[PDB]
């Protein structure tokens, strides 16, 4: 049951440019990337192909400074094909990842895996989907971050 | 000075040699008690002084031996009192009281049947864990790419203060596999491996996650950055002082 | 009427002085703790009777900076 992904990412102000700007790592790689005009939930698709999607988790922060959250996502079999979404609030964010992105100019991007121990090697999914370049210009000025 | 404390049920002390000698090698008066068939209790204090420096921890399964021995109000008494100590809580030996004493500290290790399995592994027969992950210069610093051999290992989730030192991390991939339904303990490069804290009062601790990490199997792989860790948590490697301000 | 009850316990402060007639009270900041931890979680370790903990449950405490 080959899998289709939707991110689902729920906004709170101008949220940015959802975009694979630069070729990167292509293992496996998302067969094609897409977007929709819908403000409540401004949906992304990509129809990419797994091996076997033991796991499944979408790393939405920044991968130079270490800090990342991981969602999990939501599975619908329908029998022929299994979609996936992960729905993601910019608001409940982690409040470091949030002033670091402001603090500092660099977008915040968001990497898929899907893998299996059962797995050949190279046919695991570790890809970066997009790289949100976030403008609300909403943040405090000091926390214990 | 030093107090090495083992189960010669869960792992035996040989397996552990190469780095003990390097200590008697550095005038180290280690003495050594084992916890499976002994019934008198050391007394780490003799009116109000402390009789060791440093104390180790080597793998145990938890058990009503170590509550005996080291309760977590012992260890605490010690560690202001800038004694150092070195713990290992590998999956399927961590004990509760080291468990409870590194919860008040701040780092929350899984507990047992919690391993961290990463997919995107070099050999895949055990976590090896390359040197780019290591998050401090002063701890080690390598001059060249390193392959640690960790075994089966669990990961710490850490709280955001100013004495948590974190040294390692985890494969970003990786994540931990319960045994049963609960959620992955940690998610990706927020579990560590190794972890230090340092007291206000400069006392030193370090956790190794992993039982396979300190073994003389892995003596090649896992040489240097252990003998620098250790030099680490005795006050020998990285102590400053202020002078004639 | 103060019955025992009526009085929380200090977490953050310790008495050094209570003059005879108990009419003038000194006390003293006491240093902060070396594990960097919150005073009253000290407090109520050193209260709360010796029990079994109620269980291993992930904390929820966010994302290490
Ligand atoms: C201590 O020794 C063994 C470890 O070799 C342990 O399994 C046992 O419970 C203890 N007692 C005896 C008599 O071996």
């Amino acid at each position: 049951h080959v899998s289709f992904p939707s991110t689902a990412g729920k906004s709170r102000v101008m949220i940015g440019k959802v975009e694979p700007r630069i070729g990167i790592d292509e293992t496996v790689p998302t067969t094609i990337t897409v977007e929709d005009p819908n403000e409540v939930i401004q949906v992304n698709f990509a129809i990419e192909s797994t091996n076997k999607p033991f796991q499944n988790t979408l790393l939405i922060g920044l991968p130079n400074k270490n800090l990342e959250m991981a969602f999990e996502p939501e599975i619908k079999d329908n029998g022929k094909l299994s979609m996936y979404k992960y729905r993601i609030d910019l608001a409940k964010l982690d409040a470091a990842l949030l002033q670091e992105a402001s603090r500092s100019p660099e977008p915040i991007k968001a990497t898929l895996i899907l893998a299996s121990s059962t797995a050949k090697p190279k046919e695991n999914l570790f890809r970066e989907i997009l790289q949100l370049n976030l403008n609300f210009d909403v943040d405090h000025s000091d926390s214990s971050l | 000075r030093t107090l090495v404390l083992y189960d010669q049920s869960t792992e035996p002390l040989e397996e552990y040699s190469v780095y003990l000698k390097d200590l008697e090698q550095r005038n180290y008066k280690l003495e050594y008690l084992d916890i499976n068939s002994t019934s008198t209790t050391v007394d780490l204090y003799d009116k109000e002084q402390r009789l060791f420096d440093n104390i180790i921890v080597f793998p145990t399964k938890g058990g009503k031996n170590l509550a005996r021995q080291i309760p977590v109000k012992q260890l605490i008494k010690f560690f202001e009192n800038e004694g150092n100590i070195l713990c290992m809580s590998s999956p399927g030996a961590v004990p509760n009281t080291i468990r409870l004493f590194l919860n008040e500290l701040g780092i929350y290790p899984s507990p047992k049947g919690h391993v961290i399995r990463d997919y995107f592994s070099p050999s895949s027969e055990e976590l090896v864990v390359s040197s780019n992950h290591l998050l401090n210069k002063y701890v080690y610093n390598a001059r060249k790419s390193e392959d640690f051999v960790f075994g089966e290992s669990s990961a710490a989730l850490l709280e955001n203060r100013e004495q948590i030192v974190p040294i390692l991390n985890a494969p970003r991939t990786s994540f931990t596999e319960s045994k049963g339904k609960c959620n992955s303990w940690t998610s990706g490069s927020q579990g560590f491996l190794v972890v230090g804290f340092q007291n206000l009062n400069n006392a030193r601790l370090v956790w190794i996650g992993s039982s396979d990490f300190l073994k003389n199997k892995n003596q090649d792989s896992n040489q240097e950055f252990a003998k620098e860790l250790l030099k680490w948590t005795f006050n020998e490697k990285s102590v400053i002082k202020s002078v004639h301000a | 009427m103060i019955t025992p009850l009526d009085v929380p316990p200090l977490d953050y402060f310790d008495e050094v002085f209570t003059s005879e007639n108990w009419m003038v009270r000194i006390y003293q900041l006491k240093k902060d703790d070396a594990q960097g931890r919150t005073l009253r979680d000290v407090g109520e370790l050193t209260r709360s009777s010796t029990k079994t903990r109620r269980s291993i449950k992930r904390p929820e405490l966010g994302l290490r900076v």
